[PDB]
């Protein structure tokens, strides 16, 4: 199943990791013996199985089709149970979660100011797909990009985004002071967002956030449906097992402005009803 | 005579006289004397001297920063004299102009005080201090204003004022130390009393003057620390735990409830600290200066040797 | 001259090279002709001569010399002004120089805590001095540093504060956020100080510094004699011609707590006494 699920993200240039892992145990989950309640449990500890590897989104998923799956108990029957009706129903599922960025870029374009610079600390997927598509039928605008320290990645951003032919500068991440007087409209796409409606990113993501809510622009954030979990920190260094090694940073919902997902424009204080009316 | 042992004696058992011109009439007293008839050697035996009985009288209890601040002063006197330089007569005779000079701290400090007080006007005050008192007193031939006094520091010696005032004046009600912030929303213009204020800007006073002053820079009303002269500390805010004074906590828990008393750890501060970045004034002897000024009116006063 | 100054600094593991050209102007202000007014003015031209090269500092110390050779017309005289009594008055004025650094750590000493975790985003000279006496008097403490990304030039204070023998841990410079939980008292030096009580130093000071008044943790900085300039920003992109190509930053005299000099301890907003003291 690793190598059935690295084989699935191996050749894709789009999708989820988060998805490949979705459409791994959708697959997995259907050639295996066991119609019975506790045989899910065998794919629980698949769950474990697949969270082998980071990746905080994977374990959002692994609740997330562990949820989906384990709604089919209610609606009882016997060794055909409705899980079945979610193998097109999740399939269904899974090409909903597949047409989610569209929507969310449909809904975002419009905020982008005509002659706005726009400035993200990342290399994201739909950050692209949405600027992408606010090039291709809207104004013109700069962007400011710095690179992640350990990995270099914004300037994979820098490369793709000059193939969208748009005017990109890239500093250092050490002076983004520097930068935000020059700067408004912070755009951010994030990993996992936490209960009260934080954001865990990249590893630089509150050294700018901080300084955000300090000379007053806007902060937003834009993500899928996949990134709620039940987690619910509280301070730094209670960030779980998940990282000169630190990987993700912790942004408090008290910076976080107006976030956009799948379910539709969002205010950072309406995250809890979504999952509350979920969870329970 | 060896009456200053007596009275580095007096110094050491406590026993305060309210530090309403008792430390610095006595410092200037026993300053005076040793000054009047000692050893005599024209190259600063003298200021050796002093610096002897000085670091045997800052030997006391490390709080009452009056006794060697008006020693510190006595010692830049005795600096420009020489500076300027019989010698006995003129350093004993502008000793004596400092003296005088200091004979008049409490009226001049409560003369400018129509001009801040005005009709109608909720003031705050926590603790009791003579000056604020004084202060607060020749603002009684202007309109009645209110008075919020905070019933604060067990032993909560906040009250005599409270009497001394409203049989003499303006409508003061009693708050607890825990209600200043259900009040501080109806407020302006908060003004403290100071225990003793630093080269920094800091004041250090009475143990509930923080978590008030917080209140103040968070609703933005700004707090006057009513404080003369001879109370500018050097020394910027290095030792630590010193800065205090730890009594008994029998004033906190009594000694009854027993066995409770065996494993349970009683805390009892007498001061605490205020940091300059949140003082909005000091109404001062002299001038009205600001906090960010404080620095040069030191060195107006001493010398390079505060230590 | 160029390569007299740069012979000076050649042979100095100390000394820093803002004071090498004091030394250099004052060995080439020694043999030269002309000992009239306008002759000065040569050296003037030896001012700009000796500012080509960068770093702020030098242009300090230029105007510093300047006014203190320029201070000679006063108490006037003819071919044998005392200036001549300020190359004596002024070896005393490069040794009283020379002296700085060690009032200034035996005034800092006291500030540390005992049980300190120590910031500090750099690699100074003074900050070295005065920190390898504290821990040769005086307690323990850790030292966090993170490494500026076009030098790296905090692993030379990992090296050689190895070599003082105290527990170092050194993350990069994008997680200083996560960082700021577990520190207090962030020390830092810095290269000039403007006529408000401002400092610049590095690429990155702004980017801790608007970190440090939201944690509520001190921000101390600490510098020699020679840092008083007359010039006077007002924000970022104003600074003049001193610089992925920026060197320098600033901060905001709102932020600086107590700095440290060799006229002795001193306050934010006392700075522009002691320069308009001088300068008129
Ligand atoms: O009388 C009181 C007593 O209130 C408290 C006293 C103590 C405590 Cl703990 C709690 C409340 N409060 C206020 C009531 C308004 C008055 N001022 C006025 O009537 C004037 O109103 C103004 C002033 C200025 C302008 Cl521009 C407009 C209206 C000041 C005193």
């Amino acid at each position: 199943l690793i190598e059935y699920f690295k084989s699935q993200m191996k050749e894709d240039p789009d999708m989820a990791s988060a998805v490949a892992a979705i459409r791994t145990l959708l697959e997995f989950l259907k050639r295996d013996k066991g119609e019975t309640i506790q045989g899910l449990r065998a794919n629980l500890t698949s769950a474990i199985e697949t969270l082998c590897g980071s990746s905080v989104a994977v374990s959002s998923g692994g609740e997330l089709f562990l949820r989906f799956i384990s709604l089919a108990s209610l609606e009882y029957s016997d060794y055909s149970k409705c899980k079945k009706i979610m193998i097109e129903r999740g399939e269904l599922f899974l090409r909903r979660i597949s047409l989610s960025r569209n929507k969310i870029a449909d809904l975002c374009h419009t905020f982008i100011k005509d002659g706005a610079t726009i400035l993200t600390h990342a290399y994201s997927r739909v950050v692209l797909r949405v600027l992408e598509a606010a090039v291709a039928a809207k104004k013109r605008f700069s962007v400011y990009v710095t690179e992640s320290q350990p990995d270099l990645s914004g300037k994979k951003m820098a490369k793709a985004l000059c193939h969208l032919n748009v005017p990109v500068t890239v500093v250092l991440d050490a002076a983004v002071g520097y930068i935000m007087e020059k700067a408004d409209l912070v755009i951010v796409g994030a990993e996992g967002v936490v209960e009260n409606g934080g954001i865990i990113n990249k590893i630089g993501t509150n050294q700018m956030a901080v300084c955000a809510k300090a000379q007053n622009k806007p902060f937003y954030v834009v993500a899928e449906s996949f990134k709620f979990v039940r987690l619910f920190p509280l301070n730094q260094q209670d960030v779980p097992d998940k990282f000169e090694h630190p990987w993700v940073d912790y942004t408090a919902p008290s910076l976080i402005t107006l976030l956009f997902t799948d379910l539709g424009v969002l205010t950072p204080s309406a995250v809890s009803d979504e999952l509350i009316k979920l969870y329970l | 005579s060896e009456r200053i042992e007596s009275f580095v004696e007096t110094l050491k058992r406590g026993g305060g006289p309210r530090s309403s011109e008792e430390m610095a009439r006595e410092t200037l007293g026993l300053l005076r004397q040793i000054i009047t008839d000692h050893r005599w050697s024209n190259a600063g035996e003298l200021m050796e001297l002093i610096r002897r009985e000085g670091r045997r009288m800052t030997a006391a209890q490390p709080s009452e920063t009056t006794v060697g601040n008006m020693v510190r002063r006595v010692l830049k006197i005795i600096r420009e004299e020489y500076g300027r330089l019989q010698l006995q007569s003129n350093i004993i005779e502008a000793i004596n102009e400092l003296l005088v000079e200091l004979e008049g701290t409490m009226e001049n400090i409560a003369a400018q005080a129509l001009e801040h007080i005005h009709s109608n006007e909720v003031i705050m005050t926590i603790g009791f201090s003579r000056t604020v008192e004084a202060f607060l007193k020749e603002a009684a031939r202007k309109r009645k204003f209110h008075v919020i006094v905070a019933e604060c520091a067990p032993f909560c010696q906040g009250h005599e004022m409270a009497v001394n005032l409203s049989k003499a004046g303006i409508e003061t009600t009693v708050m607890t130390d825990a209600a200043i912030f259900a009040v501080m929303s109806r407020v302006n213009k908060v003004i403290i009393g100071t225990k003793t204020i630093l080269a920094n800007g800091a004041l250090r006073a009475v143990t509930g003057t923080h978590t008030l002053a917080l209140a103040a820079k968070h609703h933005s009303t700004p707090l006057i620390v009513c404080a003369p002269m001879f109370k500018l500390s050097p020394q910027f805010p290095n030792e630590e735990d010193s800065f205090h004074k730890f009594v008994a906590p029998e004033e906190v828990l009594p000694f009854t409830e027993g066995d409770i008393l065996e494993k349970v750890s009683v805390h009892c501060p007498v001061f605490d600290y205020v940091p300059p970045e949140l003082i909005t004034l000091f109404i001062s002897n002299i001038g009205g200066n600001a906090p960010s000024y404080i620095y040069r009116l030191m060195s107006e006063l001493y010398h390079p040797d505060d230590h």
